[PDB]
């Protein structure tokens, strides 16, 4: 029957005190016949109130999907502060309730290495850099491109992929045009993560 | 002091 | 000193049998001083010998990059099969090794859910359709997007989130234009999991 | 039986 889904914040928006960090509550596979959906929201065991509730929308078979989201403090998500979303429809035996928060335990800060072009990359129209980033818990984290002061989107990143010590680890790739590497513009790869000293670090390539 | 990404506020310590 | 970072295999390379799946071992700050950089393989504790040798490549600090790729069996890998990279370096108190295998487990099935433009994703140029994925395990996945067998690429899946039952739950979402969508093309996102019946499923929507 | 991804084999049983 109805299917729902709490998702987190973004890791940006929640390491971004000028962001606005928000959980999600999604239900789908709501029946045409019984769409009311009620939520109801806690933070620690504790009902909150401002909440926001947008429309519903058709889906496939006769069905709406619901969404309610909640802003949440940087500072209440940071220090493990547990969200729960309640779910209740009339086609429902009891209650749907779904849990998040942060994973527990000692956050440790990520170390980040670069990687420049290597020679037979260097031969192609296209250029990639490169960021290795290992030892960062927990494993919410936020990696992005930049050159000048503007953003640079045409990369990639891996999930973090769990560590035998119990900390994660990723890489990124940035594509940008050889042209722009040989030209001495400087690329950075900027690493966003709890641990760090306000959030943020950066290391920058460019040709040698 | 304060971070800052692509001008715009991080954290500040 | 010299640093470490042992790579899983692509997920889609595991589980597309067609593919061949790989584990890297990536070496980064090699002195100039001290180049070498020796490796040795092993799977299940029982050592390997077919591992290709990558040439060094430059990196910052009068630094070195040095790369050994290992070929992994699928089913060696899917069986939960543990590998190992040993690295040996003259400026290296012991040699440096690194661990990695599929996290163990009971495998769960991935349930798929997608969800068409709101009214008002239909007012803009560009729509984006939501595939919404749950109750999967382990959490290596691959997640793309496809219309009439041909790839469709703009599109942006989060990492894997961690569920308060063990499993894991993301959503992908892909960005097309209107006329496309309006045309009554279908759209599908494609998962792939170790847990699903031959790796293998497939949710499809179009225009109502 | 087979599945496929994109004209590319994925895995048979």
């Amino acid at each position: 029957g109805p299917s729902v889904f709490l998702f987190p914040p973004k890791p940006k928006d929640t390491l971004m005190i000028s962001r606005t960090p928000e959980v999600t509550c999604v239900v789908v596979d709501v029946s045409h016949e019984d769409p009311e959906v009620k939520f109801n929201w806690y933070v620690d065991g504790v009902e909150v109130h401002n909440a926001k509730t947008k429309p519903r929308e058709e889906q496939y078979n006769s069905t709406y999907r619901v969404v309610s989201v909640l802003t949440v403090l940087h500072q209440d998500w940071l220090n493990g502060k547990e969200y729960k979303c309640k779910v209740s429809n009339k086609a429902l035996p009891a209650p749907i309730e779904k849990t998040i928060s942060k994973a527990k335990g000692q956050p440790r800060e990520p170390q980040v290495y670069t990687l420049p072009p290597s020679r037979e990359e260097m031969t192609k129209n296209q250029v990639s850099l490169t960021c290795l980033v290992k030892g960062f818990y927990p494993s919410d984290i936020a990696v992005e491109w930049e050159s000048n002061g503007q953003p640079e989107n045409n990369y990639d990143t891996t999930p973090p992929v769990l560590d035998s010590d119990g900390s994660f680890f990723l890489y990124s790739d940035l594509t940008v045009d050889k042209s722009r590497w040989q030209q001495g513009n400087v690329f950075s790869c900027s690493v966003m993560h709890e641990a760090l000293h306000n959030h943020y670090t950066q290391k920058s390539l460019s040709l040698s | 002091d304060c971070a800052w990404h692509l001008g715009e506020l991080v954290w500040c310590t």
